[PDB]
């Protein structure tokens, strides 16, 4: 919605999964983008639309977008996906999220 | 490929007008439908929208510092934001989306960045 | 009772009745606000409202006609012009989400539910319909069609408010709100039908035949000219007589219509201020052409618009580079020769018209604004006339439940979707085809297509439509 | 020929979403009844005794 | 679909399962083929018609088909299992899966 509930950090280990949560108002009638922020680069789109990612993001980024909230999983996350995470939707203007910070 | 290369002035503390630019290289500007934002991210903290701008002089602006900023185009697209007696510092990067449909809701998102310039105040 | 899809034109020697049919989807609208806008314009910005509604739009030509049937149209007959449409909304089976949590989305049927739909016979709202816009139907009868949401402009009063130059149109006196909920509303439920029942006026027609014969040459190649031509000039005329191998001074009694900035190859021929807010008049005139084929390439414009495609779909209008019109068209002037490339309307002239062709549109709106010229037919295809086709609003509703006494329970606009089927018919009175004492064979009807690539068929979403668009005047009239 | 296609009930959107499947799922069941009348002739005549 | 997705490997011991993931766009509605190749042999035919499987294959294996993924299921991992397993579908005209390194 108007403001996307994100929490602070997630802790992993390799091999497993983090899942983490976008919360929003009405956040599944909506579309939520994904932005990895490595430590001293620029944002990249991570997926789009919910469930799509583009050709330079490998295949083992998906989220999801269900009634008022939104994740985004990693299959098996290796040593370079310690990243700001963070979640962008429209809400007629742009809202930003907080960021989880893996 | 379409890249998006900032420049910096500095630092200036005393309420001087803060202006950037955003030259696009790759592609041109007034070429169809892309919008044309300015994003700040505080370090240590979320990343910040200003506002975007399409060729055609129409510009949409952050509601927070819709009095303060001023986004503009002459293939240059230019930031002017004043009033910095609030030390706001932050970074500030370009970003361009594909203008949607519908105009409801957003169905692109901002895939090409640009390399991010540190402004101190 | 029999529940029938209806589809298909029926000919005769008087008008043909063609009718579609389509699935419709009123999907849905999270929130049932008005949405006015924050355009904000910096360089006269634009000032809007967003109806929760969903009007339809079935303005083109490609849905009433199938390639077969449009084929058949052109071979045959020598006019086209439509005189009455009628609009039936089938069964409708207004449905609502459960969301499985866990699955996601579980659709059940709800008979509770129903469908608002109001028709404009009054003309009260803003009409937006004929402007050529991407949400037009289906081409093809086996695709769903998701009507678009209504909205419009609106005149207010621009203020200049913010750093730099930011200028945003603010509501004055004269904008407008028009909530369409002060209207009268078939609440339509699960199986009803509605109708519209709207009856043309008397429009010219199209006359899809071409000439075998330019009018700047309709005398007798032999035989001379009984006028004269001036030879001396300055006070001594000394006028000439004529031979029959003058006819690039043969004397016209109809000069060609206008060409108000036709040439070759943004914004176009553009009216406005100084340099910068300049409005676009993109394709031009009803008089002009924006696309033919000269000895060697095909010519494209500055005025042209692309009906789809990028390269362009343009239609061939061969019937206009015939009778003195054409792209690079120049006409000249012995004052003490200035080349210009407007030419002005010059009393007594003919300038026969833009094709329509398979795509165009059927009617656009004259605006209410007085004083109408000629404005019988519209650019963008089309005729264009007061009073068209009204739109049909559909909204579904807000039911806005649970409460609980005092809670704010569920979602309070639970979730509620429609499908249908909206069954449009039109007849278009034709005329006959024109005389001609030819012992030619006519040229054959097909649409135009290059190389292997064939025109509308499925390959290996499949469909694809030709590079040209097919136009309508490929028979001889003879003039 | 009898043609025999069900529907396609394309639901839900959600207004912009491709929520769902959009086909929904749906399959019928039915009775197909054939009747034939068969004009027969008589048997040919045979004085046999077998 | 026209394209399948799965993910790159899986770590397992012996005494449980090892369930993979054979992703992809309207699948439940698809047969899913599953084949064993072990390091320096051809493929063999696993799993067929996603339940389904032949005599040369023991009664270990077992599959399913729902939604828009299909798994494979190995009931009480040998120490043989270690193969790469492909999920093979026909979209008109034949679509191979990435495959789960075992």
């Amino acid at each position: 919605a108007a403001a996307l509930t994100q929490p602070l950090s997630v802790s992993v280990s390799p091999g497993q999964t983090a899942i983490f949560t976008c919360s929003g108002d009405n956040l599944g009638d909506k579309y939520v983008y994904w932005f990895q922020q490595r430590p001293g680069q620029s944002p990249a789109l991570l997926i789009y639309q919910d469930n799509k990612r583009p050709s330079g993001i490998p295949e083992r980024f998906s989220g999801s977008n269900s009634g008022n909230t939104a994740t985004l999983t990693i299959s098996g996350t290796q040593s370079t996906d310690e990243a700001d995470y963070y979640c962008q939707t429209w809400d007629s203007t742009v809202v930003f999220g907080g960021g989880t910070k893996l | 490929q379409v890249q998006l290369q900032e420049s910096g002035p500095g630092l200036v503390r005393p309420s001087q007008t803060l202006s950037l630019s955003c030259t696009v290289s790759g592609a041109s500007i007034s070429s169809g439908g892309y919008y044309w934002s300015w994003i700040r991210q505080h370090p240590g903290k979320g990343l910040e929208w200003i506002g975007h701008i399409y060729y055609s002089g129409t510009v949409y602006y952050n509601p927070s510092l819709r009095s303060r900023v001023s986004i503009s185009i002459d293939n240059q697209l230019s930031l002017k934001v004043a009033s910095v007696t609030a030390a706001d510092t932050a970074v500030y990067y370009c970003a361009r989306v594909r203008v949607d449909s519908v105009r409801g809701a957003g169905d692109n998102g901002f895939d090409p960045w640009g390399h991010g310039t540190l402004v101190t105040v | 009772v029999k529940s029938m899809w209806s589809e298909g034109a029926t000919f005769s020697a008087n008008s043909v009745t063609c009718t579609f049919s389509r699935q419709f989807l009123i999907p849905y609208d999270p929130e049932h606000h008005y949405k006015v806008f924050s355009p904000a314009a910096s360089s006269s910005p634009i000032m809007g409202y967003s109806t929760p509604w969903r009007y339809l739009d079935f303005n083109a030509l490609n849905l009433f006609f199938s390639p077969l049937e449009f084929q058949h149209l052109i071979e045959n007959y020598g006019s086209i012009a439509p005189d009455a449409l009628t609009v039936t909304i089938s069964e409708i089976a207004v449905k609502d989400v459960t969301d499985k949590t866990g699955g996601g989305v579980q659709v059940t049927d709800s008979t509770t539910g129903r469908l608002c739909m109001l028709v404009d016979h009054e003309y009260k709202y803003p009409y937006v319909l004929g402007q050529g816009q991407d949400t037009l139907a289906p081409e093809l009868p086996i695709w769903v069609y998701f009507p678009p949401q209504y909205a419009y402009l609106t005149v207010g009063d621009v203020n200049t408010q913010g750093i730099s130059g930011d200028s945003k149109k603010l509501a004055s006196e004269e904008s407008a709100f028009y909530v369409l909920e002060h209207s009268s509303f078939q609440l339509l439920g699960t199986g009803g039908t509605a109708t519209m029942s709207y009856k043309f006026p008397p429009v010219p027609p199209e006359n899809l035949e071409g000439c075998s014969q330019h009018f700047y040459e309709m005398y007798n190649p032999l035989y001379g000219s009984r006028l004269g031509v001036p030879d001396t000039l300055g006070g001594d005329p000394k006028f000439r007589s004529l031979t029959h191998e003058d006819h690039a001074i043969q004397p016209q009694n109809f000069m060609p219509g206008p060409l108000v900035n036709s040439v070759s190859t943004l914004t176009g021929l553009s009216t406005g201020t100084s340099q910068n807010t300049r409005i676009s008049l993109r394709p031009g005139p009803v008089s002009q052409p924006y696309h033919h084929w000269d000895t060697d390439k095909y010519v494209t414009g500055i005025n042209a618009i692309s009906h789809g495609q990028g390269v362009g779909r343009f239609p061939n209008e061969k019937e206009q580079l015939k009778q003195l019109q054409g792209l690079n068209m120049h006409t000249y002037f012995p004052n003490k020769y200035t080349d210009q490339i407007e030419r002005p309307l010059m009393v007594g002239s003919v300038w026969n018209r833009r094709a329509l062709h398979y795509e165009s549109q059927l009617w656009s709106k004259i605006p209410n604004l007085d004083d109408s010229f000629k404005t019988q037919f519209a650019a963008l295809g089309g005729w264009g006339l007061h009073q068209p086709p009204p739109q049909i609003f559909l909204k579904i509703l807000p039911q806005s439940g649970p409460i609980g006494g005092i809670k704010s329970m569920g979602i309070t606009t639970l979730v509620q979707y429609a499908v249908g089927i909206m069954t449009v018919t039109m007849t278009f009175k034709l005329g006959p085809r024109k005389a001609t004492g030819r012992w030619n064979p006519q040229p054959g009807v097909y649409p135009p297509h290059a190389a292997g690539h064939l025109p509308y068929v499925l390959y290996d979403h499949g469909y694809e439509k030709p590079e040209e668009l097919w136009t309508a005047k490929s028979r001889v009239h003879p003039l």
